[PDB]
């Protein structure tokens, strides 16, 4: 599908609210496979499974290993800006 | 995709 870029606001005390699979030690991108009901993923209401993370903050994560993109996204606090397209 | 890759809860 297109690619879209996706605004999530998060407060300091909480998780993205997704999980991630892939990594390119994997050949395959990073993809939300869960979004917790009513965290803040859920609540911007633009991310959803299926999705392949291209980008946060202006970080590519399309070369990123696994736990690469774990430590990146995790790293990301308050208004989080994603690129995502669905496939 | 490859279900061999590993889930992280983020």
């Amino acid at each position: 599908g297109p690619i879209r870029k996706v605004l999530l606001l998060k407060e300091d005390h909480e998780g993205l609210g997704i999980s991630i699979t892939g990594g390119k030690e994997h050949g395959v991108p990073i993809l939300i496979s869960e979004i917790h009901p009513g965290q803040p993923a859920d609540r911007c209401g633009g991310l959803h499974v299926g999705d392949a993370i291209l980008a946060v903050n202006g970080v590519n994560l399309r070369d990123t290993k696994h736990k690469e993109a774990v430590t990146i996204l995790s790293q990301q606090r308050g208004e989080i800006e994603f690129e995502v397209v669905y496939v | 995709a490859n279900s061999r890759a590993p889930t992280s809860i983020i």
